[PDB]
């Protein structure tokens, strides 16, 4: 909880059985640092049916953005104020299920300027 | 909650180095149980273990495995 | 009765309780005569007052009846009817629904309200009758007791002066040590309890004073006064104004107590005789 | 005037309109009971208690005996008609996965419950239904027939009583005597339900459901309240390791874990109280009550 | 006005009618909320 951008977690059995589907589950799998309870993903878990009630009850909704079959599988965290209506907070990639959360293109320059000099 | 890849034993080496001189003993052949892993891994076992543990048996002592099989 | 609901239902003084039963009585007398069954002012007609000392002693009765019930009984039940029976006057007449059937009525309503689960054998064996004159009666019971729920505006919860009693000796258990072990206290204010009960005073006093004022007659009886426990109310609001309204009413509570007086049984069997002809006379209702 | 016949009850009938006098909406009940016996019992004590504990108990979150009449056998008791009952709202397939309305709706239940405890007169049985809600959303408590009041002096107290899937533990033991307990634990199965979205323990019939409750909070500890085995009727349950509340509905927001670990404490002492429970931090957090306003609406 | 929960001489004296007994205790209703109801009803009113 020091730094998110910071941390790596990640599962053995969940890797061979991961696709397209699955993504969101494998973020959802709990005791993940970069996911969290108060997401509504897990609330809908909670009740019953996954449809357009992301549209409906509007909120946390971790979304997945872009996806590459075997790998590569990009996770988006976005709050809404209602429907048609979204606002980005960020972005956690999946490499080799392997989650790390996306640099800011600043904060990462910084780090490395520092180092360097 | 979220535990990292397992670390070297930290327990033990600060007695290992010692002064270079009353360091601790290899330890004993514990011949008995273990946790290698996660399995047990007890020692004094078989090679193939007889298939009446765990199933049924459909075939006699006579066993010749050419003609069984 | 912090707890409301009494709160519309306490009648504040003397007079509209007399003047509320007086009407009654004319009410009766009116319907009846625009009916037309008789001339107006016939000898048939009661007097207020007469039926008020009829109903005491038959109400004495009732209390006697309830006490000699063969399953045991709560002091809270028993209140419950007599405080059903007197509010169910103030509102019609004796003669338009005979006394007996009101305080059967009461009495069985009261059961089942304050959950003392009645078995059926254990309350007609209690009663002194043939189980067809029973039965007979138990037919008039089911519609008077709708008709009394009706008549009580459907206000049915009463408070029922004991639960302050007890409160209040546990008070004196701990607040107060100038008097001690007060138990002979105890006995005495039950029997002030009982004739206060008697009186309009459930009706016109606050309960809680009622357990207050019974506990100080007691101890003014024996030997004690609580000026300081009416020291201890007086460590509270209105400063020194609380402490003369206690002492306006418990006076007029011994006045009350020392007036009331059962009424003679030969006095009251000539006003039997002449309600007995007065139902016996003809009403009749609707077609 | 009656308008609409929404249908009989279990042991009433209603039926939904305009009186003889105001054209304002109200319910209207009509007295239900086997009269033929020639020695019937008259008025049940369902009816009785309901119609004065109903009567008394005025709160916005507590219905009430506005008007009563009775000029026939008939005896009409006037309640404010409501919209419908979270029971069913929450039953429905998912039309609205609602959070942060799970927690006005607890609000309410818990502001009422609190008048109720303070009045001195115990919710005999809150069940899952029994629970109304009104059009504009504001929940006030309903089914009042088996209350009782709960005093110093010892009486013969009713037993086996609550329906059996919302059951209180030392009820289901067996217990002569009782307290807040009972309608505490049972708020606490209908918060289960909203979350969990199905009912928590599921009981055929007593023993059953005994068991499925030690299942799910494990067995008492003999710390817990001894004599918990010392009541008149124990049976040593089955000796499960026992599972966290976070086992049985897998998550959400801490503090609503917490609200639950309380409501449940086995020790009918501890079973957290009204005032107590209001004053939890959790009511007052980030998340905000939903003002009914915006309170969802199903058909 | 009286206070929810006792601690005081009341407490102490922990004496009803029949007191406060073991067994029942289970059921809860430890006295406690025994004089609270007793002592709550009586002071109901006393000024109408």
């Amino acid at each position: 909880r020091d730094n998110l951008l910071g941390i790596s977690w990640v599962d053995s059995s969940w890797i061979p059985i991961l696709n397209s589907g699955s993504v969101l589950d494998y973020f959802s799998e709990r005791s993940n640092p970069f996911y969290d309870r108060t997401c509504n993903n897990e609330v809908v878990k909670m009740q019953r049916l996954t449809l357009e009630h992301l549209n409906q009850m509007v909120g946390i909704e971790y979304i997945l953005l872009h996806a590459q079959e075997p790998i590569l599988f990009i996770i988006r965290k976005q709050q809404r104020q209602s429907p048609a209506q979204v606002i980005p907070l960020a972005d956690y990639y999946i490499i080799a299920g392997v989650i790390y959360q996306a640099p800011d293109l600043g904060s990462v320059i910084n780090s490395r300027v520092l180092t360097a000099v | 909650l979220l535990p990292p890849p397992m670390q070297y034993i930290k327990e033990y080496t600060d007695e290992n180095i010692q002064e270079g001189l009353a360091p601790k003993p290899p330890p004993p052949i514990k011949d008995s149980y273990m946790m290698f892993g996660n399995q047990f891994q007890c020692d004094d076992l078989i090679i193939r273990p007889l298939e009446s543990q765990g199933i049924e048996r459909l075939h006699p002592m006579q066993f010749d495995h050419k003609k069984e099989l | 009765h912090n707890s409301s609901q009494k709160r519309h239902w306490t009648f504040s003084s003397e007079e509209q309780l007399a003047r509320l039963r007086a009407d009654a009585n004319r009410k009766f007398r009116c319907k009846a005569v625009a009916n037309g069954k008789v001339l107006p002012n016939d000898p048939v007609f009661l007097e207020p007052h007469e039926e008020m000392t009829l109903c005491k002693y038959y109400e004495k009765r009732l209390l006697e009846f309830c006490s000699v019930f063969k399953p045991a009984m709560p002091r809270s039940v028993v209140g419950t009817a007599c405080m059903y029976f007197k509010r169910f006057y103030l509102n019609n007449s004796v003669m338009e629904y005979h006394p007996r059937i009101i305080m059967l009525t009461c009495a069985f309503l009261a059961c089942k309200v304050d959950e003392f689960n009645v078995s059926s054998p254990q309350f007609v064996g209690n009663l002194r009758e043939s189980p067809l004159g029973q039965e007979k009666a138990l037919e008039q019971i089911l519609e008077y007791e709708l008709l009394l729920i009706q008549q009580l505006n459907f206000h049915l919860i009463v408070h029922n002066p004991y639960r302050p009693f007890e409160g209040f000796l546990i008070d004196l258990k701990t607040r107060y040590p100038i008097l001690e072990n007060p138990e002979i206290l105890r006995k005495t204010a039950d029997d002030f309890l009982n004739r206060i009960a008697l009186t309009d005073a459930y009706l016109l006093y606050t309960p809680s004073q009622i357990a207050l004022t019974a506990i100080l007659s007691s101890a003014s009886r024996a030997g004690i006064t609580m000026e300081s426990y009416l020291s201890e109310s007086l460590m509270l609001k209105e400063n020194r104004t609380c402490l003369s309204q206690l002492l306006d009413i418990m006076k007029s509570m011994r006045n009350l107590v020392k007036k009331y007086e059962p009424p003679r049984s030969e006095e009251v069997a000539v006003l039997k005789q002449k309600l007995e002809r007065c139902h016996s006379a003809e009403l009749a209702l609707n077609v | 005037e009656k308008l609409d016949f929404l249908g009989e009850g279990q042991f009433a009938t209603v039926y939904k309109a305009r009186d003889k006098n105001t054209n304002q909406i109200v319910a209207i009940k009509k007295i239900k009971l086997g009269h033929r016996s020639e020695a019937k019992d008259g008025i049940n004590r369902t009816a009785l208690r309901e119609i004065k504990l109903l009567q008394e108990l005025s709160h916005p979150n507590i219905i009430g005996l506005l008007d009563a009449f009775g000029h026939k056998s008939n005896i009409s008791l006037v309640f404010d008609f409501m919209e419908t009952d979270l029971e069913v709202i929450i039953k429905d397939n998912s039309l609205v996965l609602t959070p942060s309305h799970i927690k006005a709706y607890m609000l309410m239940t818990l502001q009422g419950l609190e008048y109720l405890h303070q009045h001195w007169i115990l919710h005999r049985d809150l069940k899952p239904n029994n629970l109304l809600l009104d059009e504009n959303g504001v929940l006030k408590l309903a089914d009042f027939g088996l209350a009782k009041s709960f005093g110093s002096p010892n009486r013969a107290y009713t037993h086996q009583v609550v329906t059996r899937w919302y059951r209180a533990p030392e009820l289901l033991f067996g217990a002569r005597m009782y307290g807040v307990g009972v309608d505490m634990w049972a708020v606490g199965c209908i918060l289960a339900e909203l979350l969990l979205r199905v009912p928590f323990l599921p009981g055929d019939s007593d023993l059953d459901q005994l068991t499925r409750i030690f299942e799910t909070l494990g067995t008492p500890t003999e710390e817990q309240w001894p004599d918990m085995c010392s009541l008149p009727d124990y049976v040593t349950f089955k000796s499960f390791p026992g599972i966290p509340l976070h086992h049985i509905f897998s998550a959400a927001g801490d503090d609503l874990l917490d609200l639950i670990q309380g409501l449940f404490l086995f020790n009918p002492c501890a079973r957290i109280t009204a005032t107590q429970a209001l004053k939890m931090k959790y009511f007052s957090n980030r998340p905000g009550p939903t003002p009914g306003c915006q309170l969802p609406r199903p058909n | 006005h009286v206070p929810e929960l006792e601690m005081l001489g009341r407490l102490g004296y922990l004496n009803h009618v029949r007191a406060a007994s073991p067994q029942d205790l289970a059921g809860g209703y430890t006295s406690s909320l025994a004089c609270h109801r007793a002592l709550q009803d009586a002071f109901s009113g006393l000024f109408w």
